[PDB]
């Protein structure tokens, strides 16, 4: 490397960065400031904003340093949190598109009783069910795993997920945290696609649309991670260094992308920005 | 003949206009050009009174300035108790298009009235311990805008049908019928002396009445749209209209024409209420852009914007002692301003 | 407006009894509910007190673990479950129905109420017990309090009750300066903190019985020995 | 909320919300439409099974577990303008036009336009019902339909003719959020609710998928 | 009829109008004369608002 090339990297993923922080926390204040834009739909897209703030503020930022330093500078115990950090706040990120497309299942299907039945309470139950299923499946995996496994493995100056040896585990928490909500999500949006038909078209067309962007954006921005961790465990040193950092930054995108994929469809948030 | 009624209609309104221009020696901006301006008013949300679920088009302040009535589209009026925010009564109402409330001076009833034409009258301080309706006054052919007590027997109504009446409680019958507008009454307020009251119709006329022969003393006319709304000076010689076409103007009784016109270049928005403080010196008015402007009443100038709603303001108050301004708006919500 | 009170009567030592008031002519789920006692040769006595909605309970400390106050809205009753009776609680009970909001008459109705035959807290003085009054003459009477019932947000909270030989108490004045619906215009109270006086300007019959002061600040309510006006 | 008197009426006050939570919610389930048109045009008989609950006329029936409120203003015969914001939150406005009265035609068209383009009801769908559709066929037979509209150059037959008068009211609707609704029906259809109650449930799920961000 | 036109705008053609000087300074004098008693002017201190 260089000083140049270093530079030029910092600038691209510095700005990069800037977009995610700009991106939502806006939302978050779009929510406050706007009282039209303040129900219990928009509430999910806060709770989608933290999941975003955090990857932009904490994780793709401290990610710079090890590609451009190329090895892990600082201890053991800071990596452990800011793994375990990572792979809580994407979960609930995932898990908070979860709930949206089953509460846009919902009021779409049940149009009459559900907007009713659900009140403000119910939301905080479900959004608050996401981050605690966050911590369950990750946080005791990542932050006390060498501790109960035969010790640690990974070098003072690398940094990566210990319990990717095992093909059970890495098989029990990809297809738990990415897997299953991306085929939940893609039966729901096929009905709320089909229940978008006039009954007794103009507005199928563009839902279907709308649909298209959010689904295909999230297959295209987490799969390729996923599916390299899968084979990480049956051939250990097969995937190159070159491809393991595209396939972990485009994981980054979608949490700058994901206000203008689910915020940035309505007409309101559009004036808020203004 | 129909032609020779009209010639004589013809050259009495010119002789009006003629005396008009004869005692206008110069305008109030004129002599009101050397005394210092109030500066500039920075009043704030003090309190924020919840519970209403639908648009409020009414309320009203008792005369303690701490109980007041408000009347929204939900079919109920609360009285509020503004010190504690505290819902002293809820009286659910029959018809829920209510477009008026008024409170009693000597806050033993309130009344209501709307869409079903109808003023009820409602007993506050009963044996039974509940908030009963007292009476049903029904004569009224359109919709009626506004009611103002006079006391516990008499009450004031504007309608729909330009008709204004005034009523005995007891009875139930309207003991006079004020008529000589074209379009419909929108606004009524009361003078301090309750011997007289003017009212702001839809032909963009306000007129002065007095209860006690009931025949329509002066009218006034300097407005291009609907006059929505109607308030008294302190001093009961002067009172100001806000109407539609996004202007506050005010008008004498005895010199009899317009003083002083009230508006902005950015101002495109018609008025819903308009208020006075204690002294007069200011002028509050609600309009159509979310907000509530503070004008300089001598000074033709904005002092202050109270800008807190998130819809329509649709009410303006001020208590007896001066102390506060509520608000209501079609948000659901009502704030006291200090 | 009636509150009819029901139960009491001979009832040996350490037995139970159960005594019921039944509310009509008013709304019985907005008023607040209260037992007062009244001894044989005694003044009043506060019991218990349940709130609309049955929110706040409350009992006098004589009678905490052993006396259970409850209401029943739909029908329009109070009830007082009284267990392990003892020969201080021979006495006449009375339910006294109360309203709280801006500008409420508290204690405004008196029901007669069924005798029952079993066989700090702020202290209200009354020192005066019989006054001798003519039919026409101006008659004044006072209490005291050992705390000032003058609160911060301006009511001070003292209570004026005329008890005419076989009636129930009526309320006369309520904090220190309202006159209640019904009362002649020439009763009159007033006073300060920890000093309070009411005058009944132009005796006459009818006026004749106990006068009691009660204070409303903070609970338990107390009462005072009374005061017996003679003619 | 320091004195015994002063914690009570806090109590009161909050027995006051708690009323008028249920009360609120109770009201949401209800469906407030707005029924519009000429004079004698089938406003009062568009649904055989609506029942009474001279201002306003309120008219409630529930058709399949859905409460509807349908509100008559013929009455208030006076300035429109200053009382139709009340109706501002209604789901849908019914819209009635006698096909038979040629003469009481055009006021229909020109009240048709004020009432899609009023500035309160720019988002406010509205539901179509040209009635006297049998008296449309043999009205046609005798006096054909030039009369009221000069500029029609088609076939002098019913189902032509009458899809010229519903292109013409369905002309005046200029904003692309409103999802006019057109349905015939003259006096003897008696499942005349079931279209309403499917117009509705229509109009709600574009209004929850515009919510939810999809629409 | 027409006549009650007539007649009504008769009824408001004589009345003792004053000059608009003379309404100008009597609304002059009465804020005056109550300005030390409008709390809206003048913000009253914390310790005498209600508020
Ligand atoms: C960019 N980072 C990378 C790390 N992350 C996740 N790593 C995994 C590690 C082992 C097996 C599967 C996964 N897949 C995930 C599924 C759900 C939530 C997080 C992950 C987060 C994003």
């Amino acid at each position: 490397y260089e000083t140049v090339e270093m530079v030029f990297i910092a600038t691209v993923t510095g700005s990069l960065s800037l977009v995610t922080v700009v991106g939502n926390i806006l939302v978050m204040l779009s929510i406050k400031v706007n009282r039209q834009l303040q129900t219990v739909n928009n509430y999910f897209l806060f709770s989608l904003a933290c999941a975003d703030l955090i990857i932009g503020a904490f994780s793709m930022n401290l990610y710079t340093v090890y590609i451009i330093k190329g090895y892990w500078p600082l201890g053991a115990v800071v990596c452990d949190l800011w793994l375990a950090l990572d792979c809580v706040v994407s979960n609930a990120s995932v898990m908070n598109l979860l709930i949206i497309s089953f509460d846009r299942y919902f009021c779409v299907t049940k149009p009459l009783t559900y907007p009713a039945r659900r009140t403000t309470k119910m939301a905080g139950l479900m959004i608050a069910a996401a981050w605690v299923l966050s911590f369950v499946l990750w946080a005791p995996a990542i932050l006390f795993w060498q501790f109960v496994v035969g010790k640690r493995t990974v070098p003072d100056n690398q940094c990566f997920i210990q319990f990717l040896s095992n093909p059970a585990v890495t098989f029990g928490t990809a297809i738990a945290g990415f897997y299953l909500p991306v085929v939940i999500m893609t039966v729901l949006y096929i009905h709320i696609s089909l229940a978008s038909r006039s009954r007794v078209a103009a507005r199928e067309r563009k839902v279907t649309r709308t649909i298209f962007a959010i689904l295909l954006a999230f297959i295209l921005t987490w799969t390729p991670y996923n599916v390299m961790v899968l084979v990480n465990t049956f051939c250990q040193s097969c995937i190159p260094d070159t491809v393991w950092s595209i396939g972990y930054w485009l994981c980054y995108v979608n949490s700058t992308i994901n206000p203008a994929c689910y915020a940035l469809c309505n007409a309101t948030f559009k004036k808020t920005f203004r | 003949e129909l032609d020779q009624l009209r010639q004589e209609a013809e050259q009495l309104k010119n002789q009006i206009r003629d005396a008009r221009k004869a005692c206008a020696d110069a305008t109030l901006s004129q002599i009101t050009n050397n005394i210092d301006p109030v500066g500039r008013i920075q009043m704030r949300t003090r309190r924020t009174l919840r519970g209403h679920l639908a648009k409020i088009y009414a309320m009203h302040w008792g005369t303690d300035s701490r109980l007041l009535v408000s009347a929204s589209q939900d079919g109920k009026l609360i009285i509020w108790d503004s010190y504690t925010t505290n819902k002293v009564h809820a009286i659910p109402l029959r018809s829920s298009w209510v477009m008026t409330c008024a409170y009693a001076p000597s806050g033993n009833y309130v009344a209501c009235g709307g869409l079903d034409n109808i003023c009820s009258i409602y007993n506050l301080k009963t044996r039974e311990g509940n908030v009963r309706v007292s009476r049903e006054l029904a004569g009224h052919t359109g919709y009626l805008s506004c009611c103002r007590f006079l006391d516990d027997n008499q009450i004031v109504t504007s309608s729909g049908d330009t008709t204004c009446a005034l009523w005995d409680i007891e009875t139930g019958q309207q003991t006079t019928t004020f008529t000589g507008h074209t379009g419909d009454v929108m606004s009524l307020s009361l003078a301090p002396d309750t011997r007289l009251f003017v009212s702001g119709a839809c032909d963009a006329s306000a007129k002065l009445w007095d209860v006690r022969e009931g025949m329509c003393r002066q009218t006034f006319t300097g407005h291009e749209s609907d006059i929505n709304a109607i308030c008294f000076f302190p001093n009961g010689n002067a009172f100001a209209t806000g109407s539609d076409d996004a202007t506050c103007r005010l008008f004498d009784l005895r010199a009899d024409q317009e003083l002083m016109t009230y508006s902005h270049d950015n101002i495109i928005c018609g008025i819903t209420s308009v208020s006075f403080s204690k002294s007069g010196r200011l002028l509050l008015a609600g309009y159509d852009d979310f907000n509530c402007n503070v004008w300089d009443a001598l000074k033709a100038d904005r002092a202050g914007v109270l800008a807190g709603h998130d819809n329509r303001v649709s009410c303006l108050g001020v208590t007896d002692d001066g102390m506060a301004v509520a608000t209501g708006s079609w948000d659901s919500f009502l704030k006291i301003w200090n | 407006v009636q509150l009819v009170e029901s139960g009491g009567g001979l009832v040996q030592p350490g037995g139970s009894r159960k005594l019921s008031c039944s509310a009509s002519g008013f709304a019985f789920s907005s008023f607040g509910m209260h037992w007062v006692r009244q001894a044989p040769e005694k003044g009043l006595e506060w019991v218990a007190y349940i709130s609309s909605g049955s929110g706040t309970i409350y009992y006098a400390d004589t009678v905490k673990g052993r006396f259970t106050i409850s209401r029943d809205d739909p029908k329009n009753t109070l009830f007082l479950q009284m267990t392990s009776l003892r020969s201080e609680d021979t006495a006449m009970y009375y339910c006294v129905r109360s309203i709280y909001y801006y500008g409420s008459s508290p204690f405004d109705f008196w029901g007669q109420g069924t005798t029952l035959t079993v066989s700090s807290d702020i202290v209200m003085t009354q020192a005066t017990s019989s006054v001798p009054v003519t039919p026409g003459e101006s008659v004044s009477i006072s209490c005291r309090s050992s705390k000032s019932l003058l609160h911060s947000n301006g009511n001070t909270y003292l209570y004026w009750f005329l008890q005419r030989p076989g009636q129930s108490p009526q309320l006369l004045i309520y904090r220190m300066s309202n006159l209640a619906s019904g009362v002649p215009d020439r009763f009159s109270g007033s006073g300060s903190g920890t000093a309070f006086t009411l005058t009944i300007s132009r005796l006459e019959a009818e006026d004749v019985g106990v006068y009691y002061c009660m204070q409303h600040l903070e609970y338990p309510l107390t009462f005072g020995a009374g005061t017996k006006l003679e003619l | 909320t320091l004195s015994a008197e002063d914690k009570a009426a806090v109590e009161r006050s909050k027995m006051i919300e708690k009323n008028l939570k249920e009360d609120g919610i109770s009201a949401a389930k209800d469906v407030k439409l707005l029924l519009l048109g000429a004079d004698n045009s089938g406003k009062s008989t568009i649904v055989k099974q609506m029942k009474i609950i001279t201002g306003i006329v309120e008219t409630h029936f529930t058709f399949k577990n859905l409460h509807f409120r349908l509100f008559d203003v013929g009455g208030q015969r006076s300035e429109r303008k200053k009382w139709i914001h009340c109706f501002e939150d209604v789901t849908a406005i019914i819209f009635c036009v006698d096909l038979s009265d040629y003469n009481r035609m055009h006021e229909s068209l020109m009240l048709f336009d004020s009432i899609c383009n009023n500035k309160f009801f720019i988002d406010t769908s509205i539901i179509l019902f040209l009635n006297k559709k049998d008296l449309f066929g043999e009205k046609i037979k005798k006096s054909p339909l030039t009369i009221c509209f000069p500029e029609y150059t088609g076939p002098n037959t019913y189902e032509d003719a009458a899809a010229y008068i519903q292109a013409q009211f369905e002309s005046k609707n200029r904003s692309p959020n409103k999802e006019i609704y057109c349905h015939m029906t003259c006096a003897t259809d008696t499942n005349n609710a079931q279209v309403i109650f499917d117009a509705v449930t229509d109009i709600i799920i574009a209004n929850n998928l515009r919510g939810c961000g999809l629409y | 009829q027409a006549r009650k036109l007539v007649e009504q705008l008769k009824m408001e053609a004589n009345i003792d109008r004053i000059k608009v000087s003379k309404a100008a300074a009597d609304l002059m004098a009465y804020c005056e004369a109550h300005a030390k008693e409008d709390p809206l002017l003048t913000p009253v201190p914390a310790s005498e608002n209600p508020f």
